[PDB]
């Protein structure tokens, strides 16, 4: 049945506008209350709002009520959020979501209940830091790594923005034992994450070991040999 | 804007609680039983009361997908709503608009179509409005049909109705009980939103009834279907919204071709007719004739007796 | 606004145990018409939420029957009779009686295990990172549970604080393990100063502390 297909990441400086689209796809929700969920990083599901787009009825939270406006077509329900004035803490994904039953029939409290078909998401970083791919540095492994059957080796994936980085290892042929930590935002306004991976010590002398790393949003990929 | 009922004959229009045509009018006492039927309520000025809706082909009609009871050939269908979308027990009506709203054993046909490659089938099927598996408003009704392996799961099928059955067995036209309403949430709590019962209260006056007669499939079945108001009635108010200057509305029963009055009612703000007459009666009228709006009365008008 | 309020936060589960959520709101959410306007959700690691429950106790299509909800008025509860792998995550209820819609904090269901201890290793700064001006050292604890522990860096025996990041990664579905990095973030002045760098582990799997350290140089 019907899908929901949101737009893709946005990054947007402090005081901007941001307008993430939720286009019906395979039907239509436009007499269903279309809500807008948003999940900051930290937080759990806040509901910001919604639209019935037949009838053009919204309700806002008071968090966001005078700067999020939803509107949305009449025919295919399709809608848009367009958050503005926008801050650090708005830095989130952006869900839509319809309810299980529509809001209309033929013959305090909005919309109906169950919301059961959501688009995928769509993720905003609101930050003053300009694009940055990252620089990556060796984590290697211990000269002492031969006394245990198990080394640890890794790269350090540092000062990047935005989010997301790929990570692989010797262009994807190496995935057991990969771990590739979530991102911590510096206080610079920079990312920064290790992704690290356990292999035999009989091989460090043998194999080579590479990190691949790949910063989509700067089209930057940088590889690293991680050298005993 | 200048209230009025349609220029239709009784033969012309249709009944409002089964998708049938009206076939005369009826009167009779009506102290013995409750009524209150939910099809076929409106208001003069056109709010739609209980159950009903606007067409009249969507009367005991149902849609949903069904899952098969094992051990038996009976379905239990799982409403959706007129549009296949799904069932919103929130509502705030006694049942799904178009609900029957009288016990009894209603046989049709379901129907049903495979949604990748087309494919169809039928087959008859009976639904027993009296039984606690009938709770409509909670969103599924049991039917029993004639296999235990032809309808397939999750696919779009649909009930139409045909007529009412009887089990010949037990005292001929012992049902169905066209007065006593179907417990809407398969009697688990009482039915809610419901239009009022009616009932004259004036004195010599009992109601007015539009008459079909049901088709019967099997047995001996009391086939006699009363409705309030018909179908066109029902959708002329709605469409006109004329407000009502009082609360009884002064009607003529009139042959537009000789001009002759054969009876005078009281159609009723509240969405019924009433007769001056003490006695059950099929009213015997030329079949051109109609209803025709004369005036706004207060609530002690007598009137004129039918004879 | 209605405030939800769910128990427990954190809900780590054995598979084939059965498992149950707590909502409580801060009034009645049960409507004239005898429905309670409860949801229950559930997002799974890396996808949207789903709708599991609706109305108290409607079960969503498709939901599995090991999971029900119950409960009337300001007192809910999710229950789920037999926790399957596929099942965690985080679950979300929420009041839709009164816009705007409120959702209870989340309960993050998690797969409970025995204690296992974790690997530690340290890594000091590269010499290319060195150059640039600044230094990180990173100490990594791997493959361990409950996530619970505790990571001291010690710089000469100076205990720090203030100067180092945690990241933990999500339980692994092989082996319900988590893994943690800390990273001491210093000038390359201060980090050139000093020799010993020591990074002191304590988890309840270990007997005892571990301490892994190395000598600038």
């Amino acid at each position: 049945q019907v899908q929901l297909v949101q737009s893709g990441p946005e990054v947007k400086k402090p005081g901007s506008s941001v307008k993430v689209s939720c286009k019906a796809s395979g039907g239509t929700v436009s007499s269903y209350a279309i809500s807008w969920v948003r999940q900051a990083p930290g937080q759990g599901l806040e509901w910001m709002g919604g639209i019935i787009p037949i009838f053009d009825t919204t309700n806002y939270a008071q968090k966001f009520q005078g700067r999020v406006t939803i509107t949305a077509d009449e025919s295919t329900g399709t809608s848009d959020m367009e958050l503005s004035s926008l801050r650090s803490e708005d830095t989130a994904v952006y869900y839509c979501a319809r309810d299980r039953v529509p809001s209309y029939s033929p013959s305090a409290m909005w919309g109906k209940y169950g919301m059961d078909v959501w688009g995928q998401g769509t993720l905003v970083t609101v930050s003053s830091a300009s694009f940055k791919g990252p620089s990556v540095f060796p984590l290697a492994p211990s000269s002492k790594s031969t006394s245990g059957g198990t080394a640890a080796l890794g790269c350090l994936v540092k000062d990047y923005f935005p989010e997301p980085v790929t990570v692989s290892w010797n262009s994807g042929a190496l995935t057991s034992g990969v771990h590739t930590f979530p991102a911590v935002l510096q206080s610079s306004g920079l990312y920064s994450l290790s992704s690290v991976v356990t292999v035999p010590s009989s091989s460090l002398g043998t194999q080579t070991y590479i990190c691949n790393v790949n910063h989509k949003p700067s089209n930057t990929k940088v590889d690293k040999k991680v050298e005993p | 804007k200048p209230f009025s009922v349609p220029v239709l004959t009784v033969e012309e229009m249709t009944n409002s609680r089964f998708p049938i045509p009206l076939e005369k009018l009826f009167t009779g006492p009506s102290s013995a039983f409750v009524v209150q039927p939910q099809n076929g309520r409106c208001t003069t000025d056109g709010v739609l009361l209980g159950t009903t809706q606007l067409s009249p082909v969507n009367i005991c009609t149902f849609r949903g997908d069904v899952t098969h009871i094992t051990g038996s050939r009976n379905y239990t269908m799982n409403l959706a709503s007129q549009n296949w979308n799904d069932y919103d027990p929130t509502e705030e009506i006694p049942a799904p608009l178009g609900t029957p709203d009288f016990v009894g054993k209603i046989q049709g046909v379901l129907t049903q179509t495979t949604r990748t490659d087309g494919s169809t089938r039928g087959h008859k099927a009976t639904v027993y409005t009296g039984s606690a598996d009938f709770a409509p408003k909670l969103g599924r009704v049991q039917f029993e049909t004639d296999t235990d392996r032809d309808f397939e799961a999750n696919q779009n099928t649909k009930f139409t109705p045909v007529g009412v059955i009887q089990d010949g067995g037990t005292t001929h036209r012992n049902e169905p009980q066209q007065w006593v309403l179907p417990s809407y949430s398969g009697r688990n709590t009482h039915n809610v939103h419901l239009a009022p019962a009616v009932a004259p209260t004036f004195p010599g006056e009992q109601l007015l009834f539009f008459r079909s007669t049901m088709p019967g499939c099997s047995g001996y079945p009391n086939m006699d279907l009363d409705c309030l108001l018909p179908q066109e009635w029902v959708q002329y108010f709605y469409q006109e919204a004329a407000p009502a200057q009082s609360d009884v509305a002064l009607l003529r029963f009139v042959n537009p071709d000789t001009g002759r009055v054969l009876f005078e009612c009281k159609l009723h703000k509240s969405g019924y007719v009433t007769v001056a007459h003490t006695g059950q009666h099929d009213l015997v009228i030329p079949p051109n004739g109609y209803f025709r709006f004369d005036s706004w009365v207060n609530q002690f008008y007598t009137l004129a007796p039918m004879g | 606004d209605i405030v939800m309020t769910q128990s427990p936060l954190s809900l780590p589960v054995t598979p084939g145990e059965p498992a149950s959520i707590s909502c409580r709101s801060s009034q009645s959410l049960l409507h004239s018409n005898g429905y309670n306007y409860l949801d229950w959700y559930l997002q799974k690691p890396g996808q949207s939420p789903q709708l599991l429950i609706y109305l108290g106790s409607n079960r969503a299509s498709g939901v599995p029957d090991r999971f029900s909800g119950s409960g009337s008025g300001t007192d809910f509860t999710l229950k789920i009779s037999k926790v399957e792998a596929e099942d965690v995550g985080v679950y979300y209820c929420m009041q839709a009686l009164q816009t705007p819609r409120t959702f209870g904090q989340g309960t993050k269901v998690e797969i409970k295990r025995t204690a296992a201890a974790p690997s530690v290793f340290i890594f000091p700064p590269s010499d290319e990172q060195l150059k640039s001006g600044t230094a990180s050292v990173v100490c990594l604890l791997n493959n361990f549970y409950p996530r619970e522990a505790k990571v001291q860096w010690k710089v000469d025996n100076a205990l720090q604080s203030g100067n180092s990041q945690e990241s933990v990664t999500e339980q692994d579905s092989k082996d319900s393990t988590y893994s943690l990095s800390s990273t001491l973030t210093l000038s390359k002045a201060d980090y050139e100063k000093h020799k010993v760098y020591a990074c002191e582990v304590t988890h309840e799997g270990l007997s005892s502390p571990v301490t892994k350290s190395f000598n600038r140089g």
